[PDB]
């Protein structure tokens, strides 16, 4: 067995023994001395020592008698110093022998007290003994005091006289150490398990289970409770807490050195006082501060706060070294300084290739400094290292030639701050260019958030062959042409390149040279650059296009095409294996991006990279040839701008007449006036797109006018190069409406555009949105950056383990349709996904579509003709793969062109794919197909106005076509108006059902007058404004905001006839009195007659924070109520306006009841057969409620759809596979129902229980089948439950984790990615994954 | 803060005793010490030890300090004169032999012998010992007590437990006799079941009594006389120590009044009181009730002495001596004077004139007086950085220089290989190349077959060939350093 090999695999943490501290130590620190004032050297036996810790000089003694590297490991007889290197002062430690036992602060003050839970004693009782105020009973017999009893000095005196001798009680920290000495761990666990048999409890059970979990973990590791109180105190090495002379001459010392002195000082005094007369008052006080001295040394920010001897600052304690945002544990990742690194301002590089960057000459000479010396002595140009150093410094002409040789074929990484996704660091092969600025490729600039105006980039250089290869094979820009977030390419031409291809492809009416036959695309270049024909005009060209063959490649179709001169030249740029139809159209940013996407799957990776550069070179050349210029005349104002404004300007003054008269109220005016300017702003914008969009008119050939305008501004907007249609609105047409500091919109918008001079008032108005929008942007990076940090820490420790997981189960995927519009088709949704079950849809004759296969970009085209719906594909959620993803049962790699290879970290990509683009962050049923409306469970009643309002809780809508079959299915809620009844023919494009989306109306049954009984104004009801009908309406307040005068009053509307007597409700002889709940808004007045079907009262129900809320699994303000057990369910009893739901099935036992709030409107009336997971209260659904009842599938698709809806509105494309990775990290950790091996509640992983259930049911001597229920933990609730203390203390609170690891005796085997970064080992992901498998396999055998 | 509050509440219960109340405690202190001094005078070995240790220093010629200052200090019933030192220890030796013949005759302390033992104690009480020498005299009775009761416990172990014997019969037998063997063998004569089964361990019980009865010949007192003094000595020690506690406890409030003034210096507030309490320990031990003056005035000097000594010894990181501390305090007093009397600032040329010290002394102390700066001192903040972050390490050698050292040893090895066989061995010994030890010209000559003078010739011959530009072009590149 190896003994001296430092190659470790696992690290463990436990409590240190007083004898174990002496093993670390090499001597005892007895003096508080440091350094002499005369000669700057260590003193005798102080903090700084050469006899204990090591010599200050390299291989020398203190006196200077022993010199030269001759002597090694020689213990001096004159001084006592070992002749060794001074690095020994960094590793060697010391010890301080304490005269009195002092308690540890980490186990005492840190909640919920490690010493307190172990002894079953509150902190108030422990501290009063420790601090020396009261005695505590340790040993018990027949002394009436039993155990842990707190006794004062006057109580202890009388108790000893009555008994004594056999009775044992001590005072101070000595008593606590003796109390932990006497306790038996083997017998305490047996007693607690016996009492948890008859009296179990529910809420008080948690503290009883906490004690067992603390005691059982204490014995299995073997820490011993006696070491909780410190007797020997370890000392840090002198190098970590140094006294170094600065440049000026004044010394600089650590705050730890000042703390250590105030420990030894009173330690030496206590050793004196114990033999030089010991009065209790002084001795207890010296022990009082000595306990505080260690407390201030370990963790200063707990008991009091120590002040530095010279400075007015809290001293950096031993705990403060690890934590504090920037310490030692947290600087392993963030605060890491790196050699072989550069930094300069970025510049454009149009002459460079995609794999090439323009690295500065003087920077590269400095960076590859050791690389120059290596290939200079090898060439025979320089004699030695020092001679090679002189040649570099003198800047010799021959050095520049060798420099280029080393840089060639050597990749260099380029990093930009901040890195949101992985493409922020890309490798490039440098080309030497003279200058102090670094040149970057224009195409890869789209990957970063970079702009050539004042941005800087870090220049990193790999050193080893392994580092050079993983930069070329993985981190190279040519290899990373696609984005990891979505299947669309990230390297897409922008600005100048788009404008160049747009002008080249666009056509004119009659340009120079039209109607020629042209021999090949070569003659198209012959006419333009010579000066005989323009790029525009429709001219026939002979072209030879090559289509893809079934085997490839023999198809060569030649035909005459009707294009332009410019389109023919661009075909030469287009590779052979691509159709001509893709370049035939006028190309913009939307069209050019489609060229690279099609070129990738059809040809490969290599052909599209060369093509990508070829577009860029040609893009800049023809953009320069065109000469696009933004002029003041190009900013065309609509012909009748002020004419439209004047029609809407005094139209506001027309409603100002209604403001004073009383036709339109003051509250209704503001929202009516604003609609005029909103319509006027759109009218000017639409009129702007006539004098700018197609304004040409002058045509030489014929008399026509139809042509796309050659305006410089429109060319930048139509192509999508720079500036959208929204930007052109403000400059030429109208700026629009601005906001107020409160949030409301200003009455009069800015009429003046940027073409004309803005007013002083108008410009001050526009500044508010400028200093508010940019203020949001200043904290947008901080908020989205924390969101990126949040998603990583929970999913980072997730890598691909197996090639295929043995489950034919996944998620049902349907194209997202909102109301009657398709957002994303099946092709874009199921692209990349691997199917779990074969396609069984009938349409065209075939022999089945194979399962467990990758859906290609060409394979998905076959599914489009057949029109397939609802395909269950293998996803990240449904995985039984030990600890990770199962490759095949996941999907394609979006950056690559095939399946994702095993070893790649999915969770890190999944977190970056959402955090990066995060910076940019139904009501009426309409039918198109002709048929007939058939209704079931109809309870409609016609009112006085003429609205068919239904008086039923559950209503469904169905359509019957020509043949006689159901077409569409839609749900109709309570309080809805139907257009047509049962069996009525509908036309193509007609609304059949209509209701207000954000309200819950209450419908009456009996007709007559309305009485306001117990409806006193001011006491129960208040007046405001309803924002739906609307006007002034009564608002009913809940039982919380009501006055002290009207305490017992029920808000209810009473229905009477013409005489004044109550009209009875059909069924019961009870008077008609509809009790109205809280929050409800009453629209009706006193004395107003209503018919059957009239509404009495209506009951009311962001961006980045919404995404953060869904991922954190936080319950909404108004959670939806759902039925838990299926069967015959009926209501029970009444209170005021609330119902207690009693759910009882048919079978045995089944005791269940529920309590529901009063204001809630239900979807069931009386005696209803309800199933598991049904909507009772309409609105938002609670994330925990869906998992509880609907299952572990409907909740997973709920997280996907709700998050995507936020990104769809903003215009962001993120795949559904990235979200479901984090969902799997939310579903982990489950609660056990059936008794297995340990407890009932606890916290065990889903797969940890799946390994358990597979082992218990067959072998392992258990035979019990542990039933488990899935639990949901939103990121931060799941990231705390990591099975590593090194990974936890990285982002979590350090002092809590290190104490928990010490007590339990945890072992970190280093499997997570974050665990190996801190220790300085290879990552169990990617290249290091194949390395890591070699060591994990040899743990079982050996 | 917690520790400051309750300390004031612990001594708050103890009330101050003044005037004649102080004397009541002070009388028990001096009577407590005197009772111990009576116990030392009764002990026969203490008289022998005082005569034995006297000849240890007197034989080594006439001295003044160190050991003699610990002894003598006489009081009839500072530099000690040799005339009196020889005189006082003279009658003590005479009383040692005259009070011995009466002990041998008849009983131990028989009438006339009792009169002379009391006369012998009067001569011993004449001397006063310094704590350094006084402690070992008490240890001559403390350690010897752990030899009487320990051996009696061994006798009790192998008779009461081993033979299973009642404890009632042990009282009369092991008190009235003690010395003779008329308790061990006399119990068997009565003939009893638990008395006859004592022969199994008879070779350990009364045999171990030779480490108990020998003490009677070693010291000079019987078992009855040994226990009578040792138990009485523990009384006087408990009398003084416990009474000294009451004097300290009552005067704890006086310590705080002085400690509050020296708070702004360096040390913590509670450290001043705890050290001041140690100063109060000295203010009771040296205090007498025969003084006839206020206790508060005498205590203030001793409390202040403990604070002032510790405030310069500790507090600072680097320790500054007592003499150097006084000059730093002198600097600050004149700095306040010269700043406003002249106008601007005191220069080293002008500051040295009033201090009566040379310029090289003042300008040296100014650097030493400065306290070492904290490691975590914030400089500008913004991106959050400390003073300890910008400090570079000069101990580490450059990786370029580390490669140069490796290249130099590799180059010289090829250089020495070009030399003619024996030429390489000489240079590797003369300069210690690739060898652990460096050799001198005389050492090579005797271990290389050749003469002494020849070594100097071939050394320069080996150097000359390496001084040539054609051969050593690689070695000339290292000359840049
Ligand atoms: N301008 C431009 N050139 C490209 C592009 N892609 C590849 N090349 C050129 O093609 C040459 C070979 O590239 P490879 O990738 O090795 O192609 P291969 O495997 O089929 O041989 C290189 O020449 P080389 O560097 O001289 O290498 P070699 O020919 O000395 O091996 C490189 O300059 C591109 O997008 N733009
Ligand atoms: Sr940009
Ligand atoms: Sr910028
Ligand atoms: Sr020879
Ligand atoms: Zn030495
Ligand atoms: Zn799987």
């Amino acid at each position: 067995a190896q003994t001296k090999t430092e190659e470790f695999d696992a690290i463990k943490i436990a409590l240190a023994s007083p004898d174990m501290i002496r093993s670390w130590s090499f001597g005892e620190v007895k003096k508080p001395e440091t350094i002499n004032y005369r000669t700057f050297k260590p003193e005798r036996d102080g903090l700084f020592c050469a006899r204990i810790f090591g010599p200050v000089k390299d291989y020398e003694c203190l006196c200077g008698k022993y010199k030269r590297l001759k002597h090694r490991g020689v213990i001096c007889e004159k001084c006592g110093v070992e002749v060794t290197q001074t690095k020994v002062r960094r590793e060697r430690m010391g010890h301080i022998e304490l005269a009195s036992p002092t308690a540890h602060i980490w186990f005492l003050k840190s909640l919920p007290s490690r010493i307190g839970l172990l002894l079953d004693m509150p902190l108030r009782d422990i501290e009063r003994v420790l601090y020396f105020e009261s005695y505590v009973v340790i040993e018990g017999g027949m002394t009436n005091l039993e155990r842990q009893q707190i006794l004062t000095e006057e109580q202890y005196l009388d108790a000893l006289e009555e008994f004594g001798d056999e009775f044992d009680a001590k005072m101070g920290a000595e008593a606590i150490q003796a109390l932990l000495k006497s306790m038996d761990l083997e017998q305490e666990c047996e007693q607690l398990r016996e009492e948890l048999n008859e009296t179990n409890s529910e809420t008080k059970r948690k503290k009883l289970t906490k004690r067992i979990k603390l005691l059982e973990a204490f014995v299995q590791s073997g820490n011993k409770p006696e070491w909780m109180i410190l007797t020997v105190l370890p000392v840090l090495p002198p190098d970590l807490r140094p006294l170094v002379p600065l440049d000026g001459g004044r010394f600089a010392t650590s705050d730890l050195n000042d703390l250590y002195r105030r420990v030894i000082n009173r330690n030496n005094r206590l050793k004196r006082l114990l033999d030089l007369a010991a009065p209790d008052i002084i001795v207890r006080n010296e022990k009082r501060m000595l306990q505080e001295a260690v407390d201030a040394l370990l963790d200063n920010g707990r008991r009091g706060r120590a002040i530095t001897g010279s400075n007015k600052r809290p001293l950096k304690s031993l705990a403060d070294m690890i934590k504090g945002k920037q310490g030692r544990f947290r600087q392993n990742l963030l605060g890491k300084r790196v050699d072989y690194s550069g930094r300069s301002v970025i510049t454009v590089g149009p002459y460079l290739r995609l794999h090439q960057c323009g690295l500065p000459k003087k920077m590269a000479l400095e960076l590859f400094k050791p690389f120059i010396y290596g290939k200079l002595e090898l060439r025979g140009l320089a004699t030695t290292i020092k001679a090679a150093k002189k040649m570099v410094e003198r800047e010799e002409a021959v050095v520049w030639d060798i420099l280029d040789e080393v840089i060639r074929e050597h990749p260099v990484l380029l990093n930009r701050a901040p890195t949101l996704h992985r493409l922020g660091i890309q490798a490039f092969e440098p080309v030497l260019i003279e200058g102090k600025a670094i040149q970057l490729h224009p195409l890869v600039c789209a990957a970063y958030n970079a702009d050539f105006d004042g941005d800087q980039m870090a220049v990193h250089v790999p050193l080893t062959l392994e580092a050079q290869l993983e930069a070329r094979a993985l981190m190279m820009s040519t290899n990373n042409i696609l984005s990891p977030a979505n299947g669309e390419p990230i390297i897409v031409p922008s600005q100048d390149v788009v404008l160049g291809l747009y002008y080249m492809t666009r056509d004119c009416v009659n340009a120079k040279g039209e109607g020629m036959v042209l021999t090949g695309p070569k003659e198209a270049e012959r006419l333009y650059r010579s000066g005989l024909a323009s790029l525009h005009a429709r001219v026939k060209v002979r072209i030879t296009e090559y289509e893809k063959d079934a085997n490839g490649e023999l198809v060569a179709k030649t035909s005459l095409k009707d294009t332009t001169v410019g389109r023919a030249i661009l075909w030469m740029i287009v590779p052979k294996g691509l159709p001509y139809s893709i370049v035939n159209q006028a190309l913009g940013k939307k069209a050019i991006s489609k060229m690279l996407n099609t070129c990738y799957r059809i040809l490969g990776l290599k052909p599209t990279v060369i093509f990508a550069d070829q577009i860029m070179y040609t893009g800049f050349a023809y953009a320069a040839r065109s000469g696009a210029s933004v002029g003041i005349d190009d900013m065309v104002i609509p012909e009748k701008k002020h004419e439209i404004i004047s029609e809407a300007e005094a139209e506001v003054a027309e409603i100002q007449e209604q403001f004073q008269s009383g036709l339109v109220t003051a509250g209704e005016r503001y929202n009516k006036v604003i609609d005029i300017w909103a319509a006027a702003n759109d009218r000017v914008s639409k009129a702007m797109m006539d004098n700018l969009q197609t304004e040409t008119v002058i045509n030489r050939d014929g008399q026509e006018e139809k042509q796309v305008s050659f305006n410089s501004i429109y060319m930048m907007a139509d192509s999508g190069a720079r500036g959208s249609a929204a930007q052109i609105r403000q400059l030429a047409g109208m700026r629009g409406l601005m906001a107020k500091p409160d949030g409301s919109i200003i009455e009069t918008p800015i009429t003046a555009n940027f073409r004309e001079g803005l007013n002083v008032l108008q410009y001050f108005i526009s500044t508010h949105g400028a200093r508010k929008g940019l203020a949001d942007t200043a904290l947008k990076t901080a908020n989205s950056g924390y969101l990126t940090r949040r998603l990583v820490d929970v999913a980072q420790d997730l890598v691909v383990t197996e090639d295929d997981c043995g489950t034919h189960e996944g998620i049902m995927m349907t194209p997202v349709i909102e109301g009657g519009d398709v957002k994303e088709p099946l092709r874009d949704r199921v692209l990349g996904r691997v199917t779990a079950e074969d396609v069984l849809k009938p349409g065209t004759a075939d022999i089945l579509v194979p399962r467990n296969t990758l859906l290609h970009e060409q394979w998905c085209d076959l599914l489009e003709e057949n029109s397939v719906d609802a395909v269950k594909v293998r996803s990240v959620v449904s995985c039984d793969t030990d600890f990770g993803v199962c490759a095949h049962c996941y999907g394609r790699d979006l950056a690559r062109g095939h399946i994702i290879n095993k070893g790649e970290a999915i969770g890190v990509i999944a977190a970056q794919s959402i955090g990066e683009p995060g910076t940019q962050l139904e009501s009426s049923i309409q039918v198109k197909n002709k048929g007939s409306i058939k209704l079931s469970n109809v309870k409609s009643v016609v009112n006085s106005s003429g609205k068919l309002v239904i008086t039923s809780r559950n209503t469904e809508l169905k359509l019957i076509d020509e043949f006689g079959r159901t077409k569409e299915s839609y749900k109709v809620p309570y309080g809805a108006v139907l257009a047509k009844g049962d069996g009525e023919q509908v036309a193509g494009g007609e609304t059949v059902a209509n209701w207000d989306p954000h309200t819950m109306p209450v419908i009456t049954e009996v007709s007559g007058f309305v009485r306001f009984t117990d409806m006193i104004d001011g006491q129960t009801i208040t007046r405001q404004t309803d924002e739906l009908t609307g006007l002034s309406s009564l608002v009913v307040l809940d039982s919380a905001e009501r006055t002290a005068g009207g305490k017992d009053l029920r808000p209810a509307l009473k229905i009477v006839d013409a005489q004044g007597n109550d009209v009875l409700i059909p069924g019961t002889d009870m008077p008609a009195q509809y009790f109205l709940p809280g929050k409800a808004i009453v629209q009706l007045e006193d004395g107003v007659q209503i018919s059957s079907g009239d509404t009495l009262a209506r009951i009311p129900q962001g961006g980045l924070p919404r995404v953060a809320d869904l991922f954190e699994a936080r319950r909404p303000k108004e959670p939806a109520i759902l039925a838990e057990i299926s069967g015959i369910v009926s209501f029970g009893k009444e209170t005021k306006g609330k119902r207690r739901l009693v759910i009882t099935p048919v079978d045995g036992s089944d005791p269940y009841e529920e309590m529901i709030p009063k204001w809630r409107q239900l979807n069931v009336f009386e005696g209803e057969r309800v199933e598991r997971g049904d909507v009772i209260s309409d609105g938002p659904e609670a994330p925990h409620d869906i998992l509880r009842l609907r299952g572990v599938h409907a909740v997973t698709r709920y997280i996907v759809n709700e998050v995507q809806d936020v990104y769809r509105l903003q215009g962001v494309k993120i795949n559904d596979k990235h979200i479901e990775v984090i969902v799997r990290q939310m579903l982990r950790k489950a609660t056990i129902v059936n008794a297995g091996s340990s407890d009932f509640l606890e916290g065990e992983q889903v797969e940890y229980s799946r390994v358990k259930i597979a082992n218990r049911e067959l072998e392992a001597n258990g035979k019990v089948g542990a039933t488990y229920s899935r639990d949901l933990l939103g990121i931060t609730k799941a990231s705390l439950a990591t099975e590593s203390f090194i990974s936890a203390a990285s982002f979590q609170e350090t002092t809590r984790v290190l104490t928990e690891a010490a007590v339990a005796g945890k072992r970190d085997e280093l499997r997570g990615l974050k665990e190996n970064v801190i220790v300085g080992r290879l990552i169990p992901a990617g290249t290091g994954y194949a390395y890591h498998q070699d060591r994990m396999r040899r743990r079982a055998a050996g | 803060t917690d520790p400051v509050r309750m300390y004031m509440r612990e001594m708050g219960t103890v009330e101050l005793l003044t005037r004649e109340g102080e004397i009541d405690i002070a009388k028990r202190i001096e009577d407590g010490i005197n009772q111990v001094q009576c116990s030392v005078a009764e002990y026969p070995e203490a008289i022998t030890y005082l005569l034995e240790q006297y000849d240890r220093v007197e034989a080594e010629e006439a001295r003044l300090s160190d050991l003699i200052t610990g002894f003598v200090d006489p009081n009839a019933e500072n530099s000690i004169d040799p005339e009196l030192a020889r005189e006082k220890f003279a009658e003590l030796r005479a009383q040692y032999v005259v009070t011995r013949d009466t002990i041998k005759a008849k009983g131990r302390s028989h009438a006339t012998a009792q009169e002379e033992i009391l006369k012998l104690s009067e001569v011993f009480k004449q001397f006063r010992l310094v704590p350094k020498q006084f402690d070992y005299l008490v240890n001559s009775m403390r350690v010897m007590m752990d030899r009487v009761r320990t051996q009696e416990r061994l006798i009790m172990k192998l008779c009461v437990e081993q033979c299973k014997m009642p404890k009632k019969n042990f009282i009369t037998l092991f008190t009235g006799n003690e010395t003779s063997d008329t308790w061990f063998n006399a119990a068997i004569a009565m003939n009893k079941p638990w008395s006859e089964k004592l022969h199994d361990v008879s070779e350990e019980v009364h045999r171990a009594l030779q480490k108990l009865q020998q003490i009677e010949e070693e010291t000079g007192l019987t078992i009855e006389q040994v226990k009578d003094i040792n138990r009485r000595m523990s009384i006087g020690e408990a009398k003084a120590r416990r009474a000294k506690k009451e004097m300290v406890e009552a005067n704890l409030r006086l310590v705080i009044s002085i400690a509050k003034k020296y708070t702004n210096r360096g040390l913590q507030f509670l450290d001043l009181i705890q050290e001041g309490n140690i100063g109060l320990m000295k203010a009771v031990d040296k205090f007498e009730y025969r003084r006839g003056y206020k206790f508060s005035t005498y205590a203030t000097w001793w409390i202040r002495q403990a604070i002032t000594r510790s405030i310069a010894d500790q507090a600072r990181t680097i320790r500054i001596p007592v003499h150097m501390i006084e000059t730093i305090n002198k600097l600050n007093r004149i700095s306040r004077q010269m700043l406003q009397e002249m106008g601007r600032e005191p220069t080293p040329e002008e500051l040295a004139e009033r201090m009566l010290m040379p310029e090289d002394k003042i300008r040296k102390v100014l650097k030493i007086a400065k306290e070492p700066i904290s490691m975590e001192t914030p400089i500008g903040d913004d991106e959050d950085s400390h003073l300890g972050d910008f400090i570079e390490d000069t101990t580490l050698e450059l990786p370029l220089d580390s490669a140069t050292t490796e290249s130099l040893r590799a180059a010289t090895h090829d250089v020495l290989a070009g030399l003619t066989a024996r030429e390489a061995k000489v240079l590797r010994m003369r300069f210690g190349i690739d060898m652990n030890t460096d050799y001198t010209l005389e050492e090579v000559g005797k271990q290389f077959d050749v003469t002494r003078e020849r070594i100097r010739q071939i050394e320069a011959k080996a150097l000359r060939k390496l001084r040539h530009p054609s051969r050593s072009e690689v070695l000339r590149s290292f000359l840049d350093d």
